[PDB]
């Protein structure tokens, strides 16, 4: 019997929505349908956001989700007021019933629907 | 030796500036209040020689090795005010006011060379700094008690 952290996720949820970009070229056009859910998760800080150094400074706010439901990379999350980037430090439990994944901010506006 | 403090004097009563507020080089010195526009010369180019000049006198009598010498010695200008601090000693430099103040600082001074504005990596910060270039010239000197010769006593042969 596969240990399952499921049950051990609920009490620390939160609201969250999970979309996933498919995107649509012709001619070499760049247009972006967007797919959105609302799913459970858990958020804590991922890594403690940082300020950059460049010609401008820039910062991008690192969370670290999990959930019940699969995350597969080419998506964002938004749960306050700026979805992130599920790239990094990400790991699926799935057989163990969640994964989880950090997070980047991408300091474009939020995709509503395009 | 005394040359790198007496470019600091230069650049001390050119811009009319500040003792306490021009420090040399890469010495210990902390540089509190970043707005505090610092001056440092640095020295760390290397200073080439050019010539080893010899020269002897006869009456007082001792002699003079002496050793004319290059550096390219830049300037750091830190603070709020470095860019001023920069562009009015980057043209000051060949003034009145500097060409007739470096009287007996035994040290030429050429023109500026090239400036920039690299900043320093103030952590999480950009802190204003500024160099600018150019050759100085110079020529320490020792004296040394040698003697002279007043005469030679010699024999000749031949076959």
């Amino acid at each position: 019997m596969l240990p399952n952290m499921r049950s051990a996720l609920k009490m620390f949820e939160q609201s969250v929505l999970l979309k996933s970009v498919e995107t649509i070229r012709v001619d070499f056009v760049d247009d972006i349908i967007i797919t959105a859910t609302p799913i459970r998760a858990v958020v804590q800080v991922a890594d403690k956001k940082k300020l950059n150094l460049d010609s401008l400074d820039w910062s991008k706010q690192y969370i670290w989700v999990h959930s019940g439901s699969k995350m597969e990379i080419g998506q964002f999350i938004e749960w306050h007021g700026k979805d992130f980037k599920l790239v990094a430090a990400g790991d699926d439990y799935s057989d163990y019933g969640y994964n989880a994944w950090y997070g980047e901010e991408t300091l474009k506006p939020v995709l509503v629907s395009s | 030796s005394q040359s790198i403090i007496n470019v600091a004097r230069y650049i001390r009563d050119l811009l009319d500036y500040d003792e306490n507020l021009i420090q040399f080089d890469r010495k210990n010195t902390q540089q509190s209040d970043t707005v505090t526009g610092y001056i440092v010369v640095n020295g760390s180019g290397v200073q080439n020689v050019l010539s080893h000049g010899s020269s002897y006198d006869g009456d007082a009598e001792i002699m003079e090795y002496s050793k004319s010498e290059s550096r390219l010695i830049t300037l750091e200008f830190y603070g709020s005010d470095a860019y001023e601090n920069a562009e009015l000693f980057s043209l000051l430099n060949q003034s009145q006011k500097a060409k007739e103040v470096s009287r007996g600082l035994g040290l030429t001074i050429y023109n500026v060379s090239q400036a920039t504005d690299v900043k320093q990596l103030l952590g999480y910060q950009y802190g204003n700094r500024v160099h600018v270039d150019f050759n100085i010239q110079y020529c320490p000197s020792v004296y040394v008690e040698t003697l002279r010769v007043d005469a030679s006593e010699f024999e000749i042969l031949v076959d």
